[PDB]
């Protein structure tokens, strides 16, 4: 019941700023580029710093040419819509937005912690206990999104960053929609791809917790429980049904496991008559206090090192390019409501 | 092992979007 009223009230905050969207809160001359923190298809992230109050941030850019390419006009708008407008301790904050003539613009909070992904491919793999308190974290965050129809769809430890306290902040909604019933678009991760998506079978939130059982696997393992060389093997991999477990996984995450990997949409877990309680309630929780999760109460696994502010020893290094902003406007319409 | 075969796998780098 409890909550029910929480999200009840997180939904009227939500559907105010989804209604009426901030646009142009900043100009790139507010901020100093420092390094860049990751890439993508067709654009970067870069450490900044804002000048004016000398706070550090994630500014996203994205070449506007390069979206309309690769026909991500819409998921680019879908973004910046949808993350302006949330707001949960393990979601990154979209703290201004703009545009020019070349790129969009999108200034998130700097998390230097570094990926999810860094760690674990360091360490190997996770205990069950540390995998554990970072699933916790995805099960809250999913129940938040999804009770705002929105679906994440691209779960993975890249798009998930470690912040000061060891905490988890999900990062890149480039694939996040808001839709009440039924979608059809072919995206994701590979390795991460629920088996009605892959099988073009219009599809809905189910695909989350699929992509959460991945994620809970990948940690405890090390590996993914599907991966090949080549994408097509790992899709006959994920629609064939089968599944196996490492011997030193315990029996209750198996379980659990079985529930959110179940490619039989009528027996997944977090789609359910239960909804996401299926989850919060499987024996491999029992231990999990989610309010105390929620409240940052929990001590973390591990707290990255941290050398003073702007530092970047968490991030890989990438290939640097400048900045350079066309005389013309390019893509103006299909921007407009950026 | 599973694992000596995903680390001598391509796809323990950063693994890219798909869409389209
Ligand atoms: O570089 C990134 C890109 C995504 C799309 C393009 Br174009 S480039 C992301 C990818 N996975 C983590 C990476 C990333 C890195 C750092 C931060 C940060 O400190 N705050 C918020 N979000 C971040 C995202
Ligand atoms: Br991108």
């Amino acid at each position: 019941e409890s909550v029910k009223e929480f999200l009840a009230k997180a939904k009227e905050d939500f559907l105010k700023k989804w209604e009426s969207p901030a646009q142009n809160t900043a100009h790139l001359d507010q901020f100093e580029r420092i390094k860049t923190l990751g890439t993508g298809s067709f654009g970067r992230v870069m450490l900044v710093k804002h000048k004016e109050t000398g706070n550090h941030y994630a500014m996203k850019i994205l070449d506007k040419q390069k979206v309309v390419k690769l026909k991500q006009i819409e998921h680019t708008l879908n973004e910046k819509r949808i993350l302006q407008a949330v707001n949960f301790p393990f979601l990154v904050k979209l703290e201004f937005s703009f545009k020019d003539n070349s790129n969009l613009y999108m200034v998130m909070e700097y998390v230097p912690g570094g990926e999810m992904f860094s760690h674990l491919r360091r360490i190997g793999r996770f205990s069950e206990p540390h995998a554990r308190f970072y699933a916790a974290q995805i099960v809250l965050t999913f129940e938040y999104l999804h009770s705002l129809d929105l679906i994440y769809r691209d779960l993975k430890p890249e798009n998930l960053l470690i912040d000061q306290q060891g905490y988890i902040q999900v990062t890149d909604f480039g694939f996040a929609k808001r839709v009440k019933g039924r979608t059809w678009t072919l995206c994701g991760t590979p390795e991460y791809l629920a088996p009605e998506i892959i099988l073009s079978k219009g599809y809905n939130k189910a695909v989350d917790w699929w992509a959460l059982g991945v994620l809970i696997y990948e940690m405890a393992a090390g590996y993914p429980p599907f991966f090949a060389d080549q994408p097509i093997q790992i899709y006959e991999k994920i629609v064939s049904g089968k599944v196996r477990f490492p011997s030193h996984f315990s029996s209750d995450l198996k379980d659990l496991l079985r529930n959110l990997l179940q490619v039989d949409l009528t027996k997944r877990f977090g789609n359910l008559k239960n909804g996401v309680n299926d989850i919060k309630n499987h024996k491999w929780f029992a231990t999990t206090d989610w309010i105390a999760i929620y409240q940052r109460k929990v001590e973390a696994p591990f707290i990255p090192k941290f050398k003073g502010p702007g530092d970047t020893s968490n991030f890989d290094d990438y290939e640097e390019e400048e900045i350079r902003v066309s005389i013309n406007e390019k893509c103006g319409k299909e921007f407009s409501e950026f | 092992t599973t694992y000596a075969d995903f680390i001598a796998s391509g796809r323990t780098g950063r693994r890219n979007a798909i869409h389209d």
